[PDB]
Protein backbone atom coordinates (compact mmCIF):
# COMPACT_ATOMS: atom_id res chain seq x y z
CA UNK A 1 0.00 0.00 0.00
CA UNK A 2 1.13 3.54 -0.85
CA UNK A 3 0.66 6.40 1.62
CA UNK A 4 5.76 5.97 1.82
CA UNK A 5 5.25 2.30 0.94
CA UNK A 6 4.04 -0.28 3.46
CA UNK A 7 3.53 -4.00 2.73
CA UNK A 8 0.05 -5.54 2.78
CA UNK A 9 -0.69 -6.32 6.43
CA UNK A 10 -1.57 -9.73 7.87
CA UNK A 11 -4.93 -8.33 8.98
CA UNK A 12 -5.99 -7.45 5.44
CA UNK A 13 -4.57 -10.67 4.03
CA UNK A 14 -6.67 -12.65 6.52
CA UNK A 15 -9.77 -10.55 5.74
CA UNK A 16 -9.35 -11.03 1.99
CA UNK A 17 -9.01 -14.80 2.41
CA UNK A 18 -12.12 -14.84 4.60
CA UNK A 19 -14.06 -12.92 1.95
CA UNK A 20 -12.94 -15.28 -0.81
CA UNK A 21 -13.57 -18.41 1.24
CA UNK A 22 -17.06 -17.38 2.35
CA UNK A 23 -18.36 -15.92 -0.93
CA UNK A 24 -15.96 -16.92 -3.69
CA UNK A 25 -13.29 -15.08 -5.65
CA UNK A 26 -15.67 -13.81 -8.33
CA UNK A 27 -18.73 -13.07 -6.20
CA UNK A 28 -19.86 -9.47 -6.91
CA UNK A 29 -19.20 -8.53 -3.27
CA UNK A 30 -15.67 -9.94 -3.43
CA UNK A 31 -14.98 -8.02 -6.64
CA UNK A 32 -16.25 -4.85 -5.01
CA UNK A 33 -14.07 -5.55 -1.97
CA UNK A 34 -11.00 -6.10 -4.17
CA UNK A 35 -11.78 -2.83 -5.95
CA UNK A 36 -11.81 -0.90 -2.71
CA UNK A 37 -8.76 -2.44 -1.03
CA UNK A 38 -6.58 -2.18 -4.15
CA UNK A 39 -7.00 1.58 -4.65
CA UNK A 40 -3.63 2.31 -3.04
CA UNK A 41 -2.00 -0.96 -4.09
CA UNK A 42 1.11 -1.48 -6.18
CA UNK A 43 1.06 -4.32 -8.69
CA UNK A 44 3.19 -6.31 -6.24
CA UNK A 45 0.53 -5.75 -3.56
CA UNK A 46 -2.20 -6.96 -5.91
CA UNK A 47 -0.17 -10.09 -6.66
CA UNK A 48 0.20 -10.77 -2.93
CA UNK A 49 -3.58 -11.03 -2.65
CA UNK A 50 -3.92 -13.12 -5.80
CA UNK A 51 -1.09 -15.45 -4.77
CA UNK A 52 -2.40 -16.25 -1.27
CA UNK A 53 -5.80 -17.18 -2.71
CA UNK A 54 -6.13 -21.00 -2.50
CA UNK A 55 -5.79 -22.88 -5.79
CA UNK A 56 -11.06 -23.59 -10.32
CA UNK A 57 -12.14 -19.98 -10.74
CA UNK A 58 -8.74 -18.80 -9.51
CA UNK A 59 -7.01 -20.40 -12.49
CA UNK A 60 -9.59 -18.89 -14.83
CA UNK A 61 -9.03 -15.39 -13.43
CA UNK A 62 -5.26 -15.81 -13.76
CA UNK A 63 -5.71 -17.00 -17.34
CA UNK A 64 -7.79 -13.93 -18.19
CA UNK A 65 -5.06 -11.68 -16.82
CA UNK A 66 -2.56 -13.67 -18.90
CA UNK A 67 -4.70 -13.08 -21.98
CA UNK A 68 -4.84 -9.34 -21.32
CA UNK A 69 -1.04 -9.30 -20.93
CA UNK A 70 -0.60 -11.17 -24.24
CA UNK A 71 -2.88 -8.74 -26.05
CA UNK A 72 -1.01 -5.82 -24.46
CA UNK A 73 2.42 -7.10 -25.48
CA UNK A 74 1.24 -7.82 -29.03
CA UNK A 75 0.15 -4.20 -29.28
CA UNK A 76 3.35 -2.97 -27.58
CA UNK A 77 6.22 -5.08 -28.95
CA UNK A 78 9.75 -4.22 -27.76
CA UNK A 79 12.56 -3.07 -30.10
CA UNK A 80 14.46 -5.74 -32.07
CA UNK A 81 17.84 -7.14 -31.01
CA UNK A 82 20.63 -4.54 -31.28
CA UNK A 83 18.35 -1.51 -31.68
CA UNK A 84 18.29 1.35 -29.15
CA UNK A 85 15.18 1.86 -26.98
CA UNK A 86 13.05 3.38 -25.38
CA UNK A 87 11.23 0.17 -24.54
CA UNK A 88 7.44 0.48 -24.49
CA UNK A 89 5.55 -0.24 -21.27
CA UNK A 90 5.54 -4.05 -21.11
CA UNK A 91 3.02 -6.37 -19.47
CA UNK A 92 5.50 -7.77 -16.94
CA UNK A 93 6.08 -4.20 -15.71
CA UNK A 94 2.34 -3.61 -15.53
CA UNK A 95 2.10 -6.86 -13.52
CA UNK A 96 4.97 -5.75 -11.28
CA UNK A 97 6.98 -8.92 -11.84
CA UNK A 98 10.59 -8.49 -10.72
CA UNK A 99 9.91 -5.10 -9.14
CA UNK A 100 11.05 -4.65 -5.57
CA UNK A 101 8.10 -3.71 -3.36
CA UNK A 102 9.66 -0.26 -3.01
CA UNK A 103 10.31 0.08 -6.74
CA UNK A 104 6.70 -0.84 -7.50
CA UNK A 105 5.46 2.10 -5.41
CA UNK A 106 7.53 4.65 -7.33
CA UNK A 107 6.42 7.33 -9.84
CA UNK A 108 7.58 5.27 -12.85
CA UNK A 109 4.74 2.80 -12.31
CA UNK A 110 1.83 5.04 -11.27
CA UNK A 111 -0.18 4.63 -14.48
CA UNK A 112 1.05 1.03 -14.76
CA UNK A 113 -0.36 -0.14 -11.41
CA UNK A 114 -3.60 1.75 -12.10
CA UNK A 115 -4.00 -0.16 -15.36
CA UNK A 116 -3.15 -3.44 -13.64
CA UNK A 117 -5.86 -2.92 -11.04
CA UNK A 118 -8.25 -2.49 -14.00
CA UNK A 119 -7.00 -5.69 -15.67
CA UNK A 120 -7.65 -7.63 -12.47
CA UNK A 121 -11.09 -6.13 -11.85
CA UNK A 122 -12.00 -7.00 -15.45
CA UNK A 123 -10.62 -10.53 -15.16
CA UNK A 124 -12.69 -11.08 -12.02
CA UNK A 125 -15.85 -9.76 -13.68
CA UNK A 126 -15.26 -11.83 -16.83
CA UNK A 127 -15.06 -15.03 -14.77
CA UNK A 128 -18.21 -14.36 -12.77
CA UNK A 129 -20.75 -17.16 -13.17
CA UNK B 1 22.45 32.44 -21.38
CA UNK B 2 19.30 31.60 -23.33
CA UNK B 3 18.22 28.06 -24.17
CA UNK B 4 18.98 27.30 -27.85
CA UNK B 5 16.23 26.59 -30.38
CA UNK B 6 16.72 24.16 -33.25
CA UNK B 7 14.53 23.09 -36.17
CA UNK B 8 13.92 20.02 -38.33
CA UNK B 9 12.27 20.38 -41.71
CA UNK B 10 10.47 17.05 -42.11
CA UNK B 11 9.63 15.34 -45.40
CA UNK B 12 7.37 12.40 -46.21
CA UNK B 13 8.59 10.30 -49.15
CA UNK B 14 10.60 13.38 -50.12
CA UNK B 15 7.67 15.82 -49.97
CA UNK B 16 7.90 18.69 -47.47
CA UNK B 17 5.61 18.07 -44.51
CA UNK B 18 6.65 20.92 -42.23
CA UNK B 19 8.91 22.32 -39.54
CA UNK B 20 9.29 21.14 -35.97
CA UNK B 21 11.28 23.37 -33.64
CA UNK B 22 12.62 22.45 -30.20
CA UNK B 23 13.72 24.34 -27.12
CA UNK B 24 16.82 22.63 -25.73
CA UNK B 25 17.10 22.76 -21.95
CA UNK B 26 20.74 23.84 -21.81
CA UNK B 27 20.08 25.37 -18.40
CA UNK B 28 19.44 21.91 -16.91
CA UNK B 29 21.32 19.52 -19.26
CA UNK B 30 23.97 21.59 -21.09
CA UNK B 31 26.04 18.64 -22.38
CA UNK B 32 23.07 16.75 -23.76
CA UNK B 33 21.56 19.92 -25.23
CA UNK B 34 24.85 20.84 -26.92
CA UNK B 35 25.18 17.42 -28.55
CA UNK B 36 21.73 17.68 -30.15
CA UNK B 37 22.32 21.32 -31.15
CA UNK B 38 25.64 20.58 -32.86
CA UNK B 39 24.24 17.50 -34.63
CA UNK B 40 21.39 19.68 -35.91
CA UNK B 41 23.67 22.32 -37.48
CA UNK B 42 26.04 19.77 -38.97
CA UNK B 43 28.96 21.91 -37.84
CA UNK B 44 31.00 18.88 -36.72
CA UNK B 45 30.87 17.43 -40.23
CA UNK B 46 28.15 14.90 -39.46
CA UNK B 47 24.68 14.97 -38.00
CA UNK B 48 20.95 14.77 -38.53
CA UNK B 49 20.50 16.30 -41.99
CA UNK B 50 19.14 13.71 -44.43
CA UNK B 51 18.58 11.06 -41.73
CA UNK B 52 15.26 9.31 -41.09
CA UNK B 53 12.86 8.55 -38.27
CA UNK B 54 13.32 4.79 -38.33
CA UNK B 55 10.93 3.95 -35.49
CA UNK B 56 7.56 5.63 -35.05
CA UNK B 57 5.02 4.13 -32.67
CA UNK B 58 1.57 5.76 -32.42
CA UNK B 59 0.62 6.59 -28.85
CA UNK B 60 4.26 6.35 -27.74
CA UNK B 61 6.96 8.31 -29.58
CA UNK B 62 8.83 9.14 -32.80
CA UNK B 63 12.48 8.06 -32.81
CA UNK B 64 15.30 9.14 -35.10
CA UNK B 65 18.90 10.31 -35.09
CA UNK B 66 20.63 7.17 -36.34
CA UNK B 67 22.55 8.92 -39.11
CA UNK B 68 25.16 6.15 -39.51
CA UNK B 69 23.11 2.91 -39.72
CA UNK B 70 19.57 4.29 -40.15
CA UNK B 71 17.94 1.45 -38.21
CA UNK B 72 18.51 2.03 -34.50
CA UNK B 73 21.86 0.25 -34.28
CA UNK B 74 24.00 3.30 -34.97
CA UNK B 75 24.64 6.98 -34.36
CA UNK B 76 27.36 8.77 -32.42
CA UNK B 77 27.67 11.87 -30.25
CA UNK B 78 30.01 14.87 -30.50
CA UNK B 79 31.81 13.40 -27.47
CA UNK B 80 32.58 9.99 -28.97
CA UNK B 81 30.38 6.97 -29.78
CA UNK B 82 28.64 7.12 -26.40
CA UNK B 83 28.39 9.52 -23.48
CA UNK B 84 27.03 9.28 -19.93
CA UNK B 85 23.53 10.05 -18.73
CA UNK B 86 23.98 13.67 -17.67
CA UNK B 87 21.16 13.71 -15.08
CA UNK B 88 17.48 12.77 -14.74
CA UNK B 89 16.16 16.08 -13.42
CA UNK B 90 13.50 16.43 -16.12
CA UNK B 91 10.66 13.94 -16.60
CA UNK B 92 8.64 12.56 -19.50
CA UNK B 93 5.55 14.58 -18.71
CA UNK B 94 3.65 14.35 -21.99
CA UNK B 95 3.53 14.96 -25.76
CA UNK B 96 6.37 17.03 -27.19
CA UNK B 97 9.06 15.99 -24.70
CA UNK B 98 12.43 15.44 -26.40
CA UNK B 99 14.56 12.72 -24.83
CA UNK B 100 17.65 10.59 -25.49
CA UNK B 101 17.22 7.15 -26.96
CA UNK B 102 19.65 4.66 -25.45
CA UNK B 103 20.45 0.98 -25.06
CA UNK B 104 20.99 1.03 -21.32
CA UNK B 105 22.83 3.24 -18.81
CA UNK B 106 25.39 5.67 -20.23
CA UNK B 107 24.89 4.74 -23.87
CA UNK B 108 23.75 8.10 -25.29
CA UNK B 109 24.79 8.72 -28.88
CA UNK B 110 22.77 10.71 -31.40
CA UNK B 111 19.44 8.88 -31.31
CA UNK B 112 16.55 10.75 -29.72
CA UNK B 113 12.82 10.46 -29.38
CA UNK B 114 9.88 12.87 -29.33
CA UNK B 115 7.10 11.72 -26.99
CA UNK B 116 3.53 11.74 -28.27
CA UNK B 117 2.24 10.69 -24.85
CA UNK B 118 3.27 10.81 -21.20
CA UNK B 119 5.85 8.04 -20.85
CA UNK B 120 6.57 8.03 -17.12
CA UNK B 121 8.08 4.52 -16.96
CA UNK B 122 11.07 6.02 -18.80
CA UNK B 123 11.78 8.50 -16.01
CA UNK B 124 15.29 8.02 -14.63
CA UNK B 125 16.23 5.82 -17.61
CA UNK B 126 16.29 8.29 -20.52
CA UNK B 127 17.65 11.82 -20.28
CA UNK B 128 15.02 14.46 -21.10
CA UNK B 129 16.64 17.54 -22.66
CA UNK B 130 14.12 19.54 -24.68
CA UNK B 131 10.57 20.02 -25.88
CA UNK B 132 8.74 20.76 -29.09
CA UNK B 133 8.12 24.48 -29.50
CA UNK B 134 6.52 24.84 -32.93
CA UNK B 135 5.12 22.08 -35.09
CA UNK B 136 3.47 19.61 -32.75
CA UNK B 137 0.85 19.16 -35.48
CA UNK B 138 3.73 18.09 -37.73
CA UNK B 139 4.80 15.51 -35.15
CA UNK B 140 1.22 14.24 -34.99
CA UNK B 141 1.21 13.84 -38.77
CA UNK B 142 4.51 11.93 -38.57
CA UNK B 143 3.11 9.74 -35.83
CA UNK B 144 0.26 8.56 -38.04
CA UNK B 145 2.81 7.06 -40.48
CA UNK B 146 4.13 4.68 -37.80
CA UNK B 147 2.95 1.27 -36.57
CA UNK B 148 2.90 -0.91 -33.45
CA UNK B 149 6.46 -2.14 -33.99
CA UNK B 150 7.80 1.19 -35.24
CA UNK B 151 8.03 0.40 -38.97
CA UNK B 152 6.97 3.46 -40.98
CA UNK B 153 4.58 3.29 -43.94
CA UNK B 154 6.31 6.27 -45.61
CA UNK B 155 9.93 7.41 -45.52
CA UNK B 156 10.08 10.10 -42.85
CA UNK B 157 13.21 12.20 -43.17
CA UNK B 158 14.93 15.30 -41.87
CA UNK B 159 15.25 17.21 -45.15
CA UNK B 160 16.98 20.10 -43.45
CA UNK B 161 17.85 21.13 -39.92
CA UNK B 162 19.68 23.86 -38.06
CA UNK B 163 19.63 26.40 -35.26
CA UNK B 164 17.18 29.29 -35.03
CA UNK B 165 18.15 32.82 -33.97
Amino acid sequence: PIMEYEPVGPGLIAAWLKQVQEHGLTHPATITYFGVISINFTSVDINMLLNVTPGAEKQLVIDKIKEKAIAWDEMHPPPPADAAGPVPLTSDQIRGIGLSPEEAAGPRFADARTLYRTWVLEALQECQR
Amino acid sequence: MVNPTVFFDIAVDGEPLGRVSFELFADKVPKTAENFRALSTGEKGFGYKGSCFHRIIPGFMCQGGDFTRHNGTGGKSIYGEKFEDENFILKHTGPGILSMANAGPNTNGSQFFICTAKTEWLDGKHVVFGKVKEGMNIVEAMERFGSRNGKTSKKITIADCGQLE
